[PDB]
Formats: structure tokens, C-alpha cells, sequence
């Protein structure tokens, strides 16, 4: 129909950007149109948003400046548009100290109508941002190195006590510290590693080799033991991590004897920077001050709580007090409840006004969902969720994913927000914000019919006549199953009197494809038919998967709006194979309704997976057709000339229609005396009247004079006194040549034929 | 001259499991003396005394919520294998596993928990994975018991578990799972709802799943993080295309979720993995007992001038109305059921006096032998 | 650490010399070779070498006869070093009394 699949503009194949979604944006105050595209992060892509405009019949792209910068893996980029501005959200990862699980919330930047930056938002510590009275308007780890003195001068009982201390500390640290890893060394005489950091990955094996270690007597080399621990255990060559905090536990009798390295040569060395030290006195030979001084020099600077005796198993708290961890309750374990840690605010979004935005929160409260109504100016918002106070069992509402999609409804009285919950009771539901007293909560209004269909994953209100109300609401069930996943899209008429929903139609793709995923992407494309109603577009990304050579697959359907609602059958079906090769998943994102091509008509955009296509639209010419005869009424027994005049003209005009009207062709035939066994009127040039093919020059008019006359041979004798009827049938043929302009098209909903009458003069008192 | 028909050997039917103890067809030898325009007839009977072969993939969830239920699955495997091996001589049983995708919202990504997902470091555990094929379909029962008795639990972040990916990959990975193309059964164990297509969006996975095999050499579905979970439609289509009947042995709490899935996947069955676990074994025996066959009578090439035809009769007086070659087949035979046939032979002219031919059931080891004597001359 | 009983050497004994009074025993000797060097007034400062110690055993020996009534007591110390040159035991202030003969 309108869409000009002849000349599609494509972003360069393979190279950047990698388009995940495309949307056109027009600045109201400047009438500039850009084709915005979001892309994931790579070593080549400069950012998550680009603006691309058509120059030299090529789509050229640049990065938007003040958008937030993604980092690390791809985790979601949302871009939504309204005549007030653009809102771009990026899912980001943050880890807090001593937390064993990470948070995942959004970072959003609101640019104005001209893509300059206006507002910023970081949804960490959401409990601060919340104001539950806000009116809703509607109009590294640690590593411990144990250096154990088996030098002799330590009777076996003391060795066993030290061994027990090691085992007890190890067990407690494994029980109550998760990111703790251990090492062990024994330096009586030679230095002898008993197990390494790499062994500590197995708690049972490391704990088991403790109680099996044997003594080595000889001589007390503390300095060499510590230097070896620094040089061969706290090093990456033996599994030591760069950022992990490092700790030591010297378990010695403080009797240093025959050691080459001054113990100050080691404690003041470069490598001991940043390494904690705990001393412990094994046995009892602290009769003199030398042992105490050595033991404390081993101990870190704050000698309090850094020197002990093996008998005090409570010695190494502080480490166990500071290294305590917390877990988000996960899949069978006890822990902190999920409130806002993984809310994913910004998953969906809708700009309501210059100040306020509405953000989906699919993950809040065990993935029940919600939506944060965020006032960017004051930086405060309200959380809107399903009410759990009616019945104490909120478990029935977990994993609903309310907020997977969000929309608004512009009823004649007030706005009314709706939110899709594509896993409600495993069917899916569409919620509507209802307000009563001092409370405002979501309640279930529509429900799906099949498990796993994802009913409510996409919503598209449509104002069919552009009057401020919302007449229909389209709800998507992209994974509906009959044979495969064909998809399905419901069409809910919206009542003006009551504001409730009533079903009108169920839409399904062209038969023969089992995996279309019809309903994945819906976008009200504004006015493409140039007739002041709202047309819709529905995508089917997987239509054609694996067919033939697999060059391209996908489809997009166009549903022209009508006075009584959305049309019954699509007016067009763009197929991937007819646009260009290499298009895969053509139809996953769609937008349009603005002039990006350079002429007054609206244009569409359909993003594939990895490319964006832009389609111009064609003028619609509806032809006025009129005629006259000579003589006006057939005389009695007329054998004379029947001269005709057949004048054509245009009935609706635009600049584009003027630009393109004049390189297509008109083709019209004349059928004379319709419906009779035999005709009364010839065509003096049979080749001509039965078929003509003319070219159209200027202005709006193109007329022709053609000749008829009485049928050859004997004249009719059975129907002389009745009227004749002449039917003109016109078709418009468009060459494929390289005409710069989009060539016109006749209206699909208007008859291509027009019928006139040629009377006859009866013999009665009144001829006609 | 006149024709004659005769039987040359005797053999009764039997009910053994193995070929020597089993009987498939009528006695082995007969004789027929044909003459021009004088057809003669023979009678045949068939019995399926042996059982069909079977293939059985046991696919169990190894998330942490299953720690209390692992005794049940470990016993279910044994109680299933004993029953099946008491009936069919040639069972094959495999084993696979699954936890979830390795992306943040589903599985924690911090390295410490990625190595040791369990709450405490004293627990015996294993790193998360999406699908880990552990034992290709084999006749070694002891291997299956030893392997199923060795796996350890993993962790996860969300109650939904991604077993749909495992089912799809089991369906699509035929060459390395080890399917024999005979009869297939999948026994899927879990105690949680399942992820479906659309859930991957939360983890940033945009690429729709595709119907191709993605098992590494070690058996892991490594590329899982890059594709979305399959839709129930895709799973149904794949299982149907591969003729696999699923049997969801699911906990009494996750049973209501899977009893609606049973309606979409047509041939499936759902049971409760109780402490007794006889109901699931009975379901699997009912699935095995659904197997039926259509028996056809093959025959050897006839000598010049000779012809042949068939007739069949099912249980009861029922015949087959399709004449000629159609009556050479009988359908809907199950365990220890029997059917019968009549084969007619005719001669137009003689060329060799002696001859021989052979017939049998379609693809069966036992066969029949016919000795022909076609004559033109007078007595 | 050290193991030393109270110390005394009577007045003006009969020879010959040296004579053993007490033993200056260290503690880390179980790991080996704790050598000695007595010092202080009386050993390495006048009166010269009145008391000297054997370097390995630790025997404190009197070198020549004594009298209190010239000096009442002789304070002393002991360095104690290992074979690697590092000190082991810090000095302990021995204090010997020539116990009077009531004359
Ligand atoms: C950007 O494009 C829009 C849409 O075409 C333009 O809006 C149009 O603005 C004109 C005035 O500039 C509006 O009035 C027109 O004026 C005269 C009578 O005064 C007459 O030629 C027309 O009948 C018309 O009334 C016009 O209604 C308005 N169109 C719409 C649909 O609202 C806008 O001006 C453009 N902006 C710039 C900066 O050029
Ligand atoms: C809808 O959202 C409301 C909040 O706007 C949810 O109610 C809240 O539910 C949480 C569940 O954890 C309650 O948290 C409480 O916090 C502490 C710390 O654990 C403790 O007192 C309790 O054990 C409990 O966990 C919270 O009090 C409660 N109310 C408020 C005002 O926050 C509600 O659950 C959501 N409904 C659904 C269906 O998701
Ligand atoms: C003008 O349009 C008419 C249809 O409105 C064309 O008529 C067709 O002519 C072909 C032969 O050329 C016939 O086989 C078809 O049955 C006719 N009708 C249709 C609907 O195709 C006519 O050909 C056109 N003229 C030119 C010059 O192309
Ligand atoms: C550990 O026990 C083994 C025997 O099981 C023994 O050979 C070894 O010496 C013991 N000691 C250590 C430190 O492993
Ligand atoms: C099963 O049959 C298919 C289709 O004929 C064949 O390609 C395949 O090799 C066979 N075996 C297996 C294990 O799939
Ligand atoms: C060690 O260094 C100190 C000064 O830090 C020095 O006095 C001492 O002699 C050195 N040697 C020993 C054995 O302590
Ligand atoms: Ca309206
Ligand atoms: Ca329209
Ligand atoms: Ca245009
Ligand atoms: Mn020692
Ligand atoms: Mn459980
Ligand atoms: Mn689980
Ligand atoms: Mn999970």
C-alpha cells in the first residue's frame, strides 16, 4: 500500500552500530527528525545511543553526548520517547562492601526535545528516594597465612595445642567467613609448606591435613619463615590474589635463634606494607622481656588484640567480627528478604510530563513488580504495587513480573496507568491503577488464556482518530501456541461511558508459518494513509526462519485505522526477503510517524537485529472522474454520432503527490452497455476505448475525447426504450526507474471504477 | 494333475523374554505343488512375545532446593531401572543435569559464590551450569547407579529453574546423547516453576533461542548465557519432532504448575515424586506399554510365471477391506497379542520344476520356507 | 632465661686455681652452642679477670684468692651469643659476695 519497499535505506551491514532498537524522534520547536538507535557495548561502539540522519541517500550515525556510559557486560538499554523528551535507562551493577551478592538497578538520564541533558537519576538506596505520601496525579576476600613454630624448644604437647588452635580457628573462619582462604607453613629449621592457598579451595582437605602435620625440631628461624611466606605464598605464582586483604598468624615461642635476617629487616621491608600480623605465644617460656619484645615486634602496631595465648580460643575475633557477611535469601537458604536489591527500575518507562516519568520495577519484592513514579525535579517518587494486605499470603503474587511493560490511557476524564504482568498465574494479566481513599494500587483487569503465552508483555494504546481519547488497547501474546509459537494480539475496545475493556478482535499472522511470533513489536505509526486516522503496525520477527537458503526472515503488517476500528485484514505485509539480503529478525522494533525522508509524508522505521531500515511512504491519489455526452439523450432511432468526453482530475493534493504524480501512468478501459446479451453501442476505436495508457502532465487535470456510435449491423429490437450504462476502470502503473520521488498509489478503500448512464428518448409525451 | 499343500515342521508359541525363549511366527517349513491355474494356500500366525527396546533419559534438577528431595530421585532411578529391566531385555538409561543460566538475576556472578554456591564452605557442592550431559544412553545399569549416586548440589538465586533448555537440548542433540531411534522416554525431575521465553530479557539476553545443538566436548551447554530460554511452543515442537514422551516427576508443591504443561505437550504425563515412588514407575510402564506395531509379510522374488497374494485377520472376526497387498499387513499389535494371515500362490506356466522361496514378518529374525513344484506335463 | 642459684665465694682460699663456683646456664642451648663472655668490673675491667668464665660450659671460676675487706661485692654481667653472632639472652646482673670471715 503506502510503504515504499522499493528503496529501503539500511545502516551499513555488520559494522557499528549493532542496532537493538530504533525509534524516530522529532523536536517540536525545530521540526528536526533523527533516527535514534541503541546498541550494546563493544570495543568499537562509543556509547549506548546514536543519532542517525539521511545524507547522500545514506544513513550516517554519530554518538549522543551526555547519555550514561555502559560498562562491562550488556544488561539492558531502554529508550522511550515523547514530545517532551527522551529517557534513556541503563541497567548497572554495583557491589557493596562485605556483601556476597550484588545489586542491579537502573541509571537514567532525561534529555529534552533537542537531546540536551535535563535530569539525572541513580536508583541506588531507593528507600531514600521514596516518599509514600506523594500524590498520584491523573487530572575482595582475605587470605590468612599461618606460620607455625616447630623449631624445637617446644614440647610435643605444645605442638598439639598449637595444632588444635589452628584447627579451631580454621573451622570458625570457614563457617562464618565465606571469602576467607588459608595457607600454612612450618619453619622449624628448613621452611616447609604444609598446604597452600590453592589447597584451601577444599575446606575438608585443608582441615584434614592440619591434624596430620609432624614436627621438625631443629632451630627457630622466624625471619626466614616470614620472608619465605612473603616471597612464595602471598604471590600470584601460588594463587594469591592482588586485591585480597592479607593477614598473618605467627604462632611462635618468641625464641629466635640463629637466623640470618634481622627481623626488622623484614618487618620494615617493602613487601610487609599492607600486611596485618597477629602474634600468639605457644607454650610458656615468657620468663623474660626478650620474648615479649620479639612477640610484640611480630605483632602489629596496636599490640592490644594482637598478642594472645593459645588457651584463649577467642583470640582472633575482630577478624571474625569485621569479616562477617550477609546473603540475599536465595532458593532454599535463609537470608535478607528481597526488597529493592534487584528491582531493575527502568526496565520499562513512560514519560508522562516534563517533570515525571514512570519506571517498571520488574524485580521488586521477590519479582512481584511495581512501578516507580519519579519526579525528576524534586527527586522523589512513589512505589505502586499490588496490595498484599487483603490476604496475608503474598506468595501467590511472586514472580508475576508486573512492570514488564507500562502504558497510559488518555480517557476523556483522567489518565489511568496500566502495567503488564506477563507471568500472572502463568497466563499473564494487564493491571490498571485504581485509586480509593488515600491509597493507589494496581488491580487485575485483563487475563490471558494460555500458559506461557506472555500475555501483557507488550501494550499499545491507539487513538484511532487523534482526538485525545484512547479508543483501543492492543495487548500482545507473542508466544501463543497452536503449532509452534504463532503469536496473537488482542484488540480491546475501550468504553467512553464506563472506562472498562471489552474484546473486539483477535489478530493472527498469515497461515503457513508456525513460528512467526506475531505480536512481539507493536507501534502506532501515526498516519501513513494520509486520511487523518491512526494506523498500527505489528511485527513477526521469526516468520521465515530456516526457509530455503535462510537469507532473510521476518515480516511487518500494517493495519489501517477505520471509523469503526482496526481493519479486519492487513493492508500490507512487508517481508524480509523483499527488502534486502542479510536482514535477520526483521520486525523486532518499530516506530514511525515523522518525516525523515524530506517530503511532507510520514515515514516508518523497522529495526532488525543488527540493522535499521527506514521506509519512505507513497502519496495516495484518489481520482475525480466525470463525463458528458453528445447528444445528451439518445434520439429516437438514432443512427448518428455518440461523442463522449471523459475528464479526470485529482481530489486530494499534497506536496509529495505533486512531486511524484507525474512520472507514473494512468490506464483506463471503457465497458459499454453493461450486463446485456448484446450491446447497443460500438467503440469506434476498439483498441482505444477497450484500453488506454496515458501519461499525466501538470496541475490536476487530464481529459480525453473518445467516440462511440450505434452497433454495426441490424440494430436492437428488444431493449430500444431503456438506458445504457458506461463503466470506466482505472489503474495506475508505476515504473521502477530511478525517479528521485516516491511514485503515487490509488486508495485501497475506494472503488477503482465509476459508472454513468446514457439515457434514451422515449416516444411518450415526456422523452426523458 | 492336481495341486497339493502341506506343512513340513511343527513349532508352538511361547512367552519368553529373550529370543530363544520367545516365539515370533508359525513353524518354519511348508510345501506347495502348483499347477497352471490351480492356486494353493498357506496359513501364518504372528506373536510379539519379546518386548520392544527402550531408551530412557533421566534429567534431574541439581539446585539447592532439591537437597531434601535428592534421596527420592536416587531411589526413583533404581526402582525404575529394576522394573524396566525385568520386562524388556534391552533397556538403555542415561543421565543429565541442569541448574540455571549463569547471569546475574538468575545465578550470582561474584566469583566466590560462582565457585561454591552453597551457604557454607563446609558443604559439598558444585559450580552452576545450564545443562551437563553426564552419561550417554548405555546398557550398563551399574554405571547408571554409580553415576546418579555421585552428583552434588549446586546453587542459584531464583526459585524458577531453567529445565526447558535442558529438554530442548536433549531433543536436539541426538547424535551425542545416544538415541537409538527405537522408543524414547524422558524423565524430568524438579520442584520449581520453569523459566520461559521472555525471562532472558531480565538478564540482557536478546538473541532468541535457535534450534541447534550446542553441547561442548565435556557435555556442558557453554553458550547458554547468550540465548533466551525456549518457549513452550518450541519445546513441544522439538519433542514431537523427535518422538520423545516426557514424564514430569515433580514435587507435590510444583505439581499444579506442571499439570497445565501436561495439557500443551500432548503425550506427556505428570506424577508426584513421593516417598514411595511407585506411581511414577507405573506411569513409565504405561508409557512403555503404549508401544504398538504394524506387522507386514515380506516375501522373496517369485520365479517366472508365479504370483502371490495376501489376506489378514485381526483379533476377532475383523478383516481388512483393502484388497491385495493391503491385506498383507495387520496393525495395532501389542505385547502378547496375535494376528493371522493367509497367503495364496498361483502359477501361470512352468519353467523350472523345483524351486524355493522365503517369507517372514517385517524385520523379524524368524522366517518361513516354501518349496514349490510347478508341473505342466501329465501324470 | 637463666638458671642460677645464689652466688658467693669465701675469703682467701688455698690454691691451686682455677676453682668452680657456679654455672651461668643459658636456656636456648637445646638448639645449640650458646657461647658466653662475662664482663663488668671484676672480669674485663680492673680488678682484671678476677673472675672468668669458660666459653662453652659456663663455669664461673675464681682466678686468685679473695678478701671482702678490700671490696665487699663484685657485680658482673654476661653476654651470651650464638654461633651466628646474634645475641640470645640479655645480660643478668650477677652480684657476688665474698662472705666475711668475721675478722
Ligand atoms: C513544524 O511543522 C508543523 C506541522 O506542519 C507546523 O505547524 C503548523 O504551523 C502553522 C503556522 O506556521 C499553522 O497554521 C497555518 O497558518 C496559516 C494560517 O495562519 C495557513 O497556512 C494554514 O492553514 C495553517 O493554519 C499550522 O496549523 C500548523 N500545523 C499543525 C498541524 O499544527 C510548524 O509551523 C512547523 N514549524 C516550523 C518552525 O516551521
Ligand atoms: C507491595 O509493596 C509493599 C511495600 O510498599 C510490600 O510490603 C512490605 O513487605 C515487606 C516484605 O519484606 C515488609 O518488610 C518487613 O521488613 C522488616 C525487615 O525484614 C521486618 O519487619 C519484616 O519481616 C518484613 O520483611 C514490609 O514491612 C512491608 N510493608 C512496607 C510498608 O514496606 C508488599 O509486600 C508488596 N506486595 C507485594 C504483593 O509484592
Ligand atoms: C491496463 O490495466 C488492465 C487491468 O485494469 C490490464 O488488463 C489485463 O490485460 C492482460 C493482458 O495484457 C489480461 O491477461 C488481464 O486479464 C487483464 N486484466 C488484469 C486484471 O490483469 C491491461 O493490460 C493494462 N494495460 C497495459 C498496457 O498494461
Ligand atoms: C599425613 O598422613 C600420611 C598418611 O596418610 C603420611 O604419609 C604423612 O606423613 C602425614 N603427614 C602429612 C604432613 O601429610
Ligand atoms: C536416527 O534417524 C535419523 C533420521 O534418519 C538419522 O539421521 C540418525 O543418524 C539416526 N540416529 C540418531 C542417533 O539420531
Ligand atoms: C638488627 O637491627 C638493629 C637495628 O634495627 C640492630 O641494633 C641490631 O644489631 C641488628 N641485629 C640484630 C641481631 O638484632
Ligand atoms: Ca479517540
Ligand atoms: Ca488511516
Ligand atoms: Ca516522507
Ligand atoms: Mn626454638
Ligand atoms: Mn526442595
Ligand atoms: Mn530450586
Ligand atoms: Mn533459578
Amino acid at each position: 500500500f503506502n510503504v515504499d519497499v522499493a528503496r529501503p535505506w539500511l545502516t551499513p551491514k555488520g559494522g557499528a552500530p549493532f542496532v537493538l532498537s530504533s525509534l524516530l524522534h522529532q523536536d517540536p520547536s525545530t521540526n528536526q527528525t533523527w533516527l535514534l538507535v541503541t546498541s550494546p557495548r563493544t570495543k568499537r561502539t562509543p556509547g549506548p545511543l546514536h543519532r542517525c540522519s539521511l545524507v547522500q541517500d545514506e544513513i550516517l550515525c554519530h554518538p549522543v553526548e551526555h547519555v550514561p556510559i555502559p560498562k562491562g557486560r550488556h544488561r539492558g538499554v531502554t529508550v522511550v520517547r515523547s514530545h517532551h523528551g527522551v529517557l534513556i535507562c541503563i541497567q548497572v551493577l554495583v557491589r557493596r562492601p562485605h556483601s556476597l551478592s550484588s545489586e542491579l538497578t537502573g541509571t537514567c538520564s532525561l534529555l529534552g526535545p533537542d537531546l540536551r541533558p535535563q535530569a539525572q537519576a541513580n536508583f541506588f538506596d531507593l528507600e531514600n528516594l521514596l516518599d509514600p505520601d506523594a500524590r498520584v496525579d491523573t487530572g575482595a576476600g582475605t587470605e590468612i597465612a599461618i606460620i607455625l613454630d616447630g623449631s624445637g624448644s617446644i614440647d610435643p604437647p605444645d605442638f598439639q595445642r598449637a595444632k588444635d588452635f589452628i584447627s579451631n580457628m580454621m573451622r570458625n573462619f570457614y563457617e562464618k567467613c565465606f571469602e576467607c582462604n588459608f595457607a600454612l607453613v612450618q619453619y622449624g629449621g628448613v621452611i616447609q609448606t604444609e598446604f597452600d592457598l590453592r589447597d584451601s579451595q577444599d575446606v575438608m582437605a585443608s582441615l584434614a591435613r592440619v591434624q596430620n602435620i609432624t614436627q621438625v625440631g631443629s632451630v627457630t628461624k622466624t625471619a626466614s619463615a616470614m620472608q619465605h611466606v612473603l616471597d612464595s605464598i602471598f604471590t600470584s605464582s601460588h594463587g594469591s590474589r592482588r586485591k585480597a586483604s592479607k593477614v598473618m598468624v605467627v604462632l611462635t615461642d618468641g625464641g629466635i635463634f640463629e637466623d640470618p635476617l634481622n627481623l626488622t629487616t623484614v618487618i620494615n621491608s617493602p613487601k610487609m606494607q599492607g600486611v596485618e600480623r597477629f602474634a600468639i605465644g605457644v607454650g610458656e617460656e615468657f620468663k623474660s622481656a626478650r620474648t615479649a619484645r620479639e612477640l610484640n615486634l611480630i605483632a602489629s602496631d596496636p599490640d592490644e588484640t594482637h598478642a594472645f595465648k593459645v588457651t584463649n580460643y577467642m583470640a582472633l575475633d575482630g577478624l571474625l567480627s569485621k569479616l562477617r557477611y550477609n546473603i540475599i535469601s536465595m532458593e532454599g537458604t535463609v537470608g535478607d528478604a528481597l526488597h529493592y536489591q534487584l528491582a531493575q527500575i527502568g526496565f520499562s518507562a513512560q514519560i508522562l510530563d516534563e517533570r515525571q516519568v514512570l519506571l517498571g520495577a520488574v524485580g521488586a519484592f521477590d519479582w512481584s513488580g511495581g512501578a516507580l513514579l519519579y519526579d525528576t525535579r524534586s527527586r522523589r517518587g512513589r512505589f505502586l504495587n499490588q496490595t498484599a494486605a487483603a490476604a496475608a499470603d503474598a506468595e501467590a503474587a511472586q514472580y508475576s513480573y508486573l512492570g514488564y511493560a507500562v502504558a497510559v490511557l488518555h480517557k476523556t476524564c483522567s489518565l489511568s496507568y496500566i502495567a503488564g504482568a506477563p507471568r500472572y498465574k502463568h497466563h499473564g494479566a494487564v493491571f490498571e491503577l485504581q485509586k480509593e481513599g488515600r491509597e493507589a494500587s494496581f488491580l487485575p483487569v485483563l487475563e490471558g488464556e494460555q500458559m506461557g503465552s506472555y500475555f501483557g508483555s507488550e501494550l499499545c494504546p491507539v487513538d484511532i482518530d487523534m482526538d485525545g481519547s484512547t479508543d483501543f488497547l492492543l495487548v500482545a501474546a507473542p508466544f501463543y501456541h497452536v503449532h509452534g509459537e504463532e503469536g496473537r494480539v488482542y484488540v480491546y475496545r475501550l468504553s467512553e461511558q464506563d472506562g472498562s475493556f471489552s474484546l473486539a478482535r483477535i489478530l493472527s499472522g498469515h497461515p503457513g508459518f508456525t513460528n512467526a511470533r506475531f505480536g512481539f513489536a507493536m507501534a502506532a505509526m501515526g498516519d501513513l494513509s494520509q486520511d487523518k486516522l491512526t494506523d498500527v503496525a505489528i511485527g513477526a520477527p521469526l516468520e521465515g526462519f530456516g526457509a530455503d537458503d535462510g537469507a532473510s526472515f521476518g515480516s511487518v503488517y500494517i493495519y489501517n485505522g477505520h471509523w469503526d476500528g482496526l481493519s479486519a485484514s492487513p493492508s500490507q505485509r512487508i517481508r524480509a526477503s523483499t527488502v534486502a539480503p542479510g536482514l535477520q529478525y526483521f520486525g523486532m522494533s518499530m516506530a514511525g510517524g515523522f518525516d525523515i525522508s524530506g517530503d511532507g509524508l510520514a515515514d516508518i522505521t523497522v529495526g532488525t537485529l543488527g540493522q535499521a531500515v527506514v521506509f519512505r511512504s507513497r502519496p495516495v491519489v484518489r481520482l475525480k472522474v466525470s463525463m458528458a455526452f453528445t447528444p445528451s439523450a439518445l434520439p429516437i432511432g438514432f443512427n448518428g454520432v455518440v461523442n463522449v468526453r471523459l475528464c479526470f482530475e485529482i481530489s486530494s493534493v499534497t506536496t509529495a503527490s505533486e512531486s511524484g504524480l507525474r512520472e507514473a501512468l494512468l490506464n483506463f478501459t471503457l465497458d459499454v452497455d453493461v450486463g446485456k446479451q448484446r450491446r447497443r453501442l460500438q467503440c469506434s476505436d476498439v483498441r482505444s476505448c477497450l484500453g488506454c495508457l496515458r501519461e499525466w502532465s501538470s496541475g490536476s487535470q487530464l481529459c480525453e475525447d473518445l467516440l462511440l456510435m450505434p452497433t454495426e449491423g441490424e440494430l436492437c429490437e428488444e431493449d430500444c426504450f431503456s438506458n445504457a450504462s458506461v463503466k470506466v476502470s482505472y489503474q495506475l502503473q508505476t515504473p521502477e526507474g530511478q525517479t528521485d520521488h516516491p511514485q503515487p498509489i490509488l486508495d485501497r478503500y475506494t472503488e477503482p471504477f465509476a459508472i454513468f448512464q446514457l439515457p434514451y428518448e422515449k416516444a411518450c409525451k415526456n422523452k426523458l | 494333475p492336481r495341486g497339493q499343500q502341506e506343512v513340513l515342521q511343527d513349532q508352538p508359541l511361547s512367552q519368553g523374554a529373550r529370543g530363544e525363549g520367545a516365539t515370533q511366527l508359525a513353524p518354519q517349513r511348508v510345501r506347495v505343488t502348483l499347477r497352471p491355474g490351480e492356486p494353493q494356500q498357506l496359513q501364518v500366525r504372528f506373536l510379539r512375545a519379546e518386548g520392544y527396546p527402550v531408551d530412557l533419559y533421566y534429567l534431574m534438577d541439581l539446585s539447592y532446593s532439591m537437597k531434601d528431595d535428592l534421596e527420592r530421585v536416587r531411589q526413583l532411578g533404581h526402582a525404575l531401572l529394576v522394573r524396566l529391566q525385568e520386562v524388556t531385555h534391552s533397556v538403555r538409561i542415561g543421565f543429565g543435569s541442569f541448574v540455571d543460566k549463569t547471569v546475574l538475576p538468575f545465578v550470582s556472578t561474584v566469583p566466590s559464590k560462582l565457585r561454591h554456591p552453597c551457604p557454607t564452605r563446609l558443604e559439598r557442592c558444585q559450580s552452576p551450569f545450564s545443562f551437563h550431559h553426564v552419561l550417554s544412553l548405555t546398557g550398563d545399569a551399574q554405571a547408571f547407579e554409580r553415576e546418579v549416586g555421585r552428583q552434588s548440589v549446586s546453587g542459584n538465586l531464583d526459585s524458577p529453574e531453567g529445565g526447558f533448555d535442558a529438554i530442548l537440548q536433549a531433543a536436539l542433540c541426538q547424535e551425542q546423547i545416544g538415541w537409538r531411534n527405537v522408543s524414547r522416554l524422558l524423565v524430568f525431575t524438579s520442584d520449581d516453576t520453569f523459566h520461559t521465553a521472555g525471562d532472558g530479557k531480565l538478564g540482557g539476553i536478546f538473541m532468541p533461542s535457535d534450534g541447534h545443538c550446542h553441547l561442548d566436548s565435556n557435555g556442558l551447554y557453554s553458550r547458554s548465557t547468550e540465548f533466551d530460554y525456549p518457549s513452550v511452543g518450541q519445546v513441544a515442537q522439538a519433542l514431537s519432532a523427535a518422538n520423545i514422551q516426557p514424564i514430569f516427576a515433580v514435587t507435590s508443591a510444583a505439581l499444579p504448575v506442571y499439570q497445565e504443561l501436561s495439557k500443551l505437550i500432548p503425550k506427556s504425563a505428570v506424577g508426584e515424586l513421593s516417598e514411595d515412588s511407585s506411581n511414577v514407575v507405573q506411569l513409565i510402564m504405561d508409557a512403555y506399554n503404549s508401544l504398538s506395531s504394524t506387522v507386514t509379510l515380506e516375501h522373496s522374488s517369485l520365479p517366472p510365471g508365479v504370483h502371490i497374494s495376501y489376506e489378514s485377520q485381526c483379533e476377532g472376526p475383523e478383516k481388512r477391506e483393502g484388497k491385495a497387498e493391503d491385506r498383507g499387513q495387520c496393525n495395532h499389535v501389542r505385547i502378547n497379542q496375535t494376528v493371522t494371515f493367509w497367503v495364496s500362490l498361483q502359477a501361470t506356466h512352468c519353467l523350472p520344476e523345483p524351486h524355493l522361496l522365503r517369507l517372514r514378518a517385517l524385520g523379524f529374525s524368524e522366517e518361513l520356507i516354501v518349496e514349490l513344484h510347478t508341473l505342466c506335463d501329465c501324470n | 632465661d637463666w638458671v642460677i642459684p645464689p652466688i658467693s665465694c669465701p675469703e682467701n682460699e688455698k690454691g691451686p686455681f682455677p676453682k668452680n663456683l657456679v654455672q651461668i646456664k643459658s636456656n636456648k642451648d637445646k638448639e645449640g652452642k650458646v657461647f658466653y663472655s662475662i664482663t663488668g668490673q671484676g672480669a674485663d675491667t680492673p680488678p682484671v679477670g678476677v673472675f672468668i668464665i669458660e666459653r662453652e660450659t659456663g663455669w664461673l671460676k675464681v682466678t686468685e684468692p679473695l678478701d671482702r675487706e678490700r671490696i665487699a661485692t663484685y657485680t658482673l654481667f654476661s653476654h651470651a651469643v650464638s654461633s651466628n653472632g646474634n645475641a640470645v639472652e640479655d645480660p643478668m646482673e650477677i652480684l657476688i659476695t665474698v662472705t666475711d670471715q668475721n675478722d
